[PDB]
């Protein structure tokens, strides 16, 4: 679904 | 009205509170990358919420909040998610975890 999750922090590419 | 000078809340997928259900017939499935944000009941345990495609897996997506800005998303001083947008338009954020790692270069910007 699409509920919320905590996450995502600024891409900053792979690793 | 709502945090005039705070918060980016200008990163296109950050229109700004599209209305949940809209949110359904917004990116009810459209692609990955398709950020977005509604916002609602879940305030205090969170920044402004969010809505993308886990490569179409779908979880729920939503920012968290901190000192002041966001949360999970580097709790240090990070609010403005555009500099990444070009500055990392491509790359995956899988860093401790493919929690998105969906991009986020195609927000909807309210269709």
């Amino acid at each position: 679904e699409e509920e919320y999750m905590p996450m995502e922090d600024l891409y900053l590419d792979i690793l | 009205g709502m945090n005039n000078n705070m918060s980016l809340q200008d990163a296109e997928w950050y229109w700004g509170d599209i209305s949940r259900e809209e949110v359904n017939e917004k990116l009810r499935d459209t692609a990955d990358g398709t950020f977005l944000v509604r916002d609602a009941s879940t305030k205090m345990h969170g920044d402004y919420t969010l809505t993308l495609r886990k490569g179409g897996n779908n979880k729920s997506i939503k920012i968290f909040h901190r000192d002041g800005k966001y949360g999970f998303s580097d709790p240090l001083t990070f609010n403005s998610v555009v500099e990444l947008i070009n500055h990392y338009r491509n790359e995956s954020l899988a860093q401790y975890n493919p929690k998105l790692d969906v991009k986020l270069l195609y927000p909807v910007s309210k269709y």
